[PDB]
């Protein structure tokens, strides 16, 4: 048959009715602490708390003073010294704002990008390393501790159009990115050049020197291909050493650089080959900017489509897939589902929509 | 044979191959999935442990002190029939926005770029536009011959599958082509992005595949080789104009009379080497002079010394005689591991073996005949240059200037022809002068020397980003070159359609053949805005065989002024904004 | 054919 | 004063202590240097070999910005003063001689500079 | 088709 089963315990709708483009559970909270998630839409970011059973408690909501600002994405981190949770939001105006919910104040802002930021990510091992990808065709890596721009991942072999998504690997050693140009580009950050640049970002102090921090500028990815997809690529995730990415092709494709045998850490930039291992079939997702997510243990994969249908897949399945996916639909959920988010435990599955609706799905007892 | 019958058979063959490869790979991928799941498990565990050590005190909420009624509220409604939740709204304040900029690589000199026949991206401007007017996207695809990556009936293709398809095509076919020319047309139709068929034909050859090559002279495999083969790579790949190998600015190869040199000079008598030199019995200098005199037309009583000649040594000898012409004295010193006597011996052994509007400038090489109405230079209405392989005294060459000093007036023939001085011809003014102190008596060589002024990036008072000059400059002083990619007029038209729709273009016309595009890679002056009353002007000067754009001050310019120049448009595409104050 | 994919549904 | 200026590579603002713009002399783009190395290696049918000596030369002329032919005598001399030590490590001595022969064929260097260069190279052997 | 381009005399 199929796994896993959920039921829709609650649905809530925000007051602006603008699309919610991002949702993120706070996976940083210690176990035994309530499951928190954030949503970004319109010009505001709002925080909610999940309580048994089916109740979602509205915790906090912040708005940008600029009416034109529109948030697209958010991501969670912590300040390892005071141990607070920290939330970052970025959007159309191309500015990254950092909300500290304990202080309920915007402590930091970074405006180096030329255009809208499509996605945000945090380093698994380093909470101060924030990766921002933009419509200006660039990825930027920031050290939020020293307020320094570590590196810019754009240039001659950079993306030709908007960068839509990026994802660190589990270990934080490499980045995979994708964008409108149809290309997925691999950027290693375990190289000496990068490891050293991060280290120097920490040592940087503006009160100590008249010079600016010299941000490394990487014009050349360690691998690149346009042979996977045939249109804009809007979501890319690392599945172990394999890549999961989607296009307006109605399937999430699981592929890898090189020939079947080739190790990911033995891939040279000139490499021509990619190998498709398998596909995750779906329907009626033709619009771009439709993201999928996974749970922490990467056992289940979730993607909402544009007609309010969510698909959930089992990543422990042997062979295609093909079959089979568990599909859950609701009669009042008809708008497009921009993003999903699992809680740290796989118990809850949030989905957010074009019509400002939020949908809570819980797992089996 | 049928034109659609090949494609039909190709499509079916492609479907059949994709199947069995996948049926076979399923075995491997299933093995790889488990392996990958193992890596996932280990690494998720390492992240999970690191999480256990951390305590974050998350999930706090605040209401107090009670709302003062001057704060807006956020309301969320629920299907669950629970009462609606209302929270005060916390404003995020006062972050300045930076003008829009798409990323670009920096350049000091222009960069040659081949035309791209298929655009690999459809610009997204149109969701807010709501497709109107859509004819623009349709006409945009017209310019690429309807070729976008990837538009095709078939779904997936990769190098591994592509080779198998060509092989399966070859076996399908009577025999043999051996490798078919008709077929690359058939699959190029199924794959507009992969086409043209000849590009596929070259790409197939690339993947399939060391003759003809010359192994390393400095190598374990050095072989005895003729002088042309040993130099075949340096001659064929070196650029005479800018002195690099496989340069970024000049597409054409050797002429190839340019690498041929004068046989002289000076064929002189030099002796002794010495002392273990090639002497002194008849045929030392005599048989040598006889052999080269016998070879040109169209003794040696002592026995030669017994030595062994390596591949490298012989090939190097064959190279050195081409350039030193029987000066065995010098050959032996450079070969180093042989002596003047032994070089001569080898030459003697070798002799007794038996063989079995403005147009972009390009050099002309019609070796004996003169530069007349058939010469491409005069056809083009351009002077011949130092790069031309014509006569030293060709009437169509440009002489330099004999100026004393700055030669920034019409009296300098260089300046008057809208040409910068030549460091190889303008030997009096100082264009040839000391390179390191780059400010020099000749003020007509700034573009060659990149003597550009310091420019400052800041939000324009006029539009988006603008550029500002740090320190003041006087009238007609050189500010900077307008660098960028160099592209054909056709390629500029395709890029232009999208730039015009986007409403901004960094396009600058160079000459009939090429346009300079500062969009993807360029330099700081690219941010200069348009103004009908500008403070700067543009000269397309001709610089050492290249056309280069120069931005100069039309007037005296004070510190921190924003620089503007007249674009030469009709126009309101879309400025429309000149000028403030 | 293949067309430019959009960000939102028609209505 | 104050107009606020920004860096071109990195759109971060320019603090008043940094400008002082710019003491550094412009420029050689680093990406161009990496492009050339990766482009030479791309050659099917070229010596290892020949590629390495070409890469060294390309980097050398790019670094100093040679415009003229009269510079090429001084250029071949500099190339041993700076890259000669690395040429000996890689056993590129004879390909560097081929380069000198080529450069003479193209009419850039005097023949007295072939000997004068191999002499200086072997003088540091 | 004539994409706008900058010019000089
Ligand atoms: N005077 C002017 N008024 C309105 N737009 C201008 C302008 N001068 C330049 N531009 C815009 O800039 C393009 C030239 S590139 C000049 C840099 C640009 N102002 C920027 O901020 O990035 C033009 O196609 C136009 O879109
Ligand atoms: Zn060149
Ligand atoms: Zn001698
Ligand atoms: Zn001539
Ligand atoms: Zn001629
Ligand atoms: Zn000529
Ligand atoms: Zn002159
Ligand atoms: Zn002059
Ligand atoms: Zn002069």
């Amino acid at each position: 048959k199929c796994k896993y089963s959920f039921k829709c315990v609650n649905s809530l709708k925000e007051d602006h009715n603008q699309p919610l483009f991002g949702v993120q559970f706070n996976w940083h909270s210690k176990e035994g602490d309530p499951l928190v998630f954030a949503t970004v839409g319109s010009n505001r970011v709002t925080l909610y708390e999940c309580h048994s059973q089916g109740e979602i408690r509205l915790l906090q909501s912040y708005v940008d003073a600029d009416a034109d600002e529109n948030f697209y994405t958010c991501a969670w981190t912590y300040d390892s010294n005071t141990s607070h949770p920290l939330l970052a939001v970025a959007g159309s105006r191309g500015i990254i704002r950092i909300i500290n919910p304990i202080t309920m104040q915007c402590i930091k802002h970074y405006v180096g990008h030329g255009n809208a930021i499509n996605e945000l990510k945090f380093h698994p091992r380093d909470p101060n390393l924030l990766l921002s990808v933009s419509k200006d065709h660039a990825l930027r890596l920031w050290n939020i501790q020293t307020d320094t721009l570590v590196a810019i991942f754009g240039g001659v072999e950079g993306h030709r159009d908007e960068v839509l998504s990026a994802d660190y690997d589990l270990l934080g050693e490499k980045i995979m990115s994708c964008g409108m140009d149809h290309s997925l580009k691999l950027w290693r950050i375990n190289s000496k050049r990068m490891m050293n640049a991060i280290k120097e970002s920490y040592d940087y102090n503006p009160n100590k020197t008249n010079r600016p921090f010299i941000s490394q500028k990487i014009h050349f990815p360690d691998f690149s291909t346009r042979d996977i997809h045939r249109n804009y690529v809007d979501c890319v995730r690392w599945l172990g050493d394999l890549i999961l990415s989607k296009s307006c092709e109605n399937a999430i494709v699981c592929w890898k650089p090189g020939k079947m045998e080739d190790d990911i850490d033995k891939i040279k930039p000139s490499e021509s080959n990619v190998t498709i291992l398998g596909r995750f079939d779906y329907s009626q997702c033709d619009i771009w900017y439709m993201r999928f997510s996974m749970d922490f243990w990467q056992k289940m994969l979730a993607l909402g489509n544009q007609v309010g249908k969510l698909y959930v897949w089992d990543l422990e399945v042997e062979d295609p897939h093909k079959a089979k996916c568990t599909t859950l639909t609701h009669h009042k959920c008809g708008a497009a589902i921009r993003q999903t988010s699992f809680s740290r435990d796989s118990s809850i599955l949030i989905a957010v929509c074009d019509d400002a609706s939020i949908w809570r799905w819980d797992r089996l007892r | 044979k049928g034109p659609v019958c090949w494609r039909k058979r190709v499509k079916s063959e492609y479907m059949r191959l994709r199947q069995l490869k996948r049926f076979r790979r399923a075995d491997e991928v299933k093995s790889m999935f488990s392996s990958n799941r193992q890596k996932i498990l280990e690494r998720t565990e390492i992240l999970n442990q690191e999480w256990k050590q951390r305590r974050i005190q998350p999930v706090h909420i605040l209401t107090s002190v009670s709302s003062l009624r001057g704060t807006r509220e956020c309301s969320v409604t629920s299907d669950l029939d629970f009462p609606t939740q209302v929270i005060p709204l916390k404003t995020l304040n006062a972050v300045a926005s930076v003008p829009i900029m798409y990323s670009w690589s920096p350049l000091q000199q222009n960069f040659m770029v081949e035309d791209e026949t298929v655009l690999h991206n459809i610009p997204y401007m149109g969701d807010e536009v709501l497709d109107q007017d859509g004819t623009f996207i349709e006409e945009l695809i017209k310019n690429y011959d309807g070729k976008v990556h990837g538009d095709r009936e078939c779904g997936f293709i990769n190098d591994e599958i592509f080779v198998e398809l060509v092989n399966a095509l070859g076996q399908y076919n009577e025999s043999r082509p051996p490798r078919s020319d008709k077929i690359f047309e058939a699959i190029s139709s199924m794959f507009p992005d992969k086409g043209t068929a000849e590009e596929l034909k070259e790409k197939y050859k690339e993947l399939t595949e060391p003759p003809e090559c010359t192994p390393n002279i400095d190598g374990p495999n050095a072989k005895s080789v003729q002088r042309e083969q040993s130099l075949h790579s340096f001659h064929t790949l070196f650029c005479r104009r800018c002195f690099k190998y496989d340069c970024f600015l000049h597409p054409f190869h050797a002429t190839p009379n340019t690498y041929k040199r004068k046989n002289t000079e000076t064929a002189l008598d030099n002796k002794p080497c010495g002392p273990q030199c090639y002497q002194h019995l008849e045929g030392a200098k005599e048989f040598a002079a006889a052999l080269t005199a016998e070879r040109i037309k169209t003794p040696n009583i002592e026995p030669p010394e017994n030595v062994e000649w390596s591949g490298a040594e012989a090939s190097m000898f064959r190279v050195l005689i081409g350039t030193y012409y029987d000066n065995f004295c010098a050959i032996a010193r450079l070969i180093g591991t042989k002596t003047c006597r032994q070089v001569y011996e080898f030459r003697v052994k070798e002799s007794s073996i038996i063989a079995p509007h403005v147009y972009n400038y390009q050099p002309c090489d019609h070796p004996r005949q003169p530069c007349d109405s058939s010469c491409p230079c005069v056809i083009a209405q351009n002077f011949c240059e130092k790069f031309c392989q014509c006569s030293s005294e060709c009437q169509n060459r440009f002489p330099g200037c004999r100026c004393k000093a700055q030669c920034n007036t019409k009296q300098c023939p260089c300046y008057l022809a809208v040409r910068e001085c030549d460091p190889d011809l303008c030997l009096t003014c100082g264009a040839a002068d000391h390179w390191d102190s780059k400010n020099v008596s000749c003020k007509n060589c700034s573009i060659q020397r990149g003597s550009k002024k310091h420019l400052l990036l800041a939000p324009s008072d006029v539009a988006g980003w603008g550029i500002f000059i740090k320190d003041p400059v006087q009238k007609n002083e050189f500010i900077s070159e307008y660098c960028g990619e160099i592209i054909s007029q056709d390629e500029a038209d395709r890029r232009g359609k999208v730039y015009d729709k986007y409403m901004c273009s960094f396009l600058f016309n160079l000459n009939n053949d090429f346009v300079v595009d500062a969009t993807r890679k360029g330099n700081k002056i690219r941010f200069a805005n348009h103004s009908v009353n500008p403070n700067c002007y543009a000269k397309v000067m001709m610089v050492n065989g290249d056309h280069r754009i120069g931005i100069f001050a039309k007037r005296a310019i004070q510190t921190g002024e924003e620089l503007f120049f007249d674009y030469r448009y009709s126009q309101a595409d879309a400025l429309k904004y000149v000028g403030i104050e | 054919r293949l067309q430019a994919q959009r960000k939102f549904a028609q209505s | 004063h104050n107009r606020l200026y920004f860096h071109s590579d990195t759109c971060l603002p320019l603090r008043p202590q940094e400008m002082e713009v710019d003491s550094e002399d412009e420029k050689d783009p680093e990406w161009l240097r990496e492009k050339t190395i990766t482009q030479i290696e791309e050659f099917s049918d070229v010596n290892e070999g020949e590629k390495e000596v070409m890469k060294l030369w390309n980097l050398h002329v790019m670094k100093h910005g040679f415009i003229a032919d009269n510079q090429m005598n001084h250029a071949c001399m500099l190339f041993v003063e700076n890259y000669g030590q690395k040429i000996i490590k890689k056993n590129l001595c004879r390909n560097f001689m081929l380069h000198l022969v080529s450069m003479h064929d193209f009419n850039l260097i005097s023949i007295m500079s072939i000997d004068k260069a191999v002499t200086k190279l072997r003088e540091m052997q | 088709t004539k994409a706008a381009r900058m010019s000089a005399p």
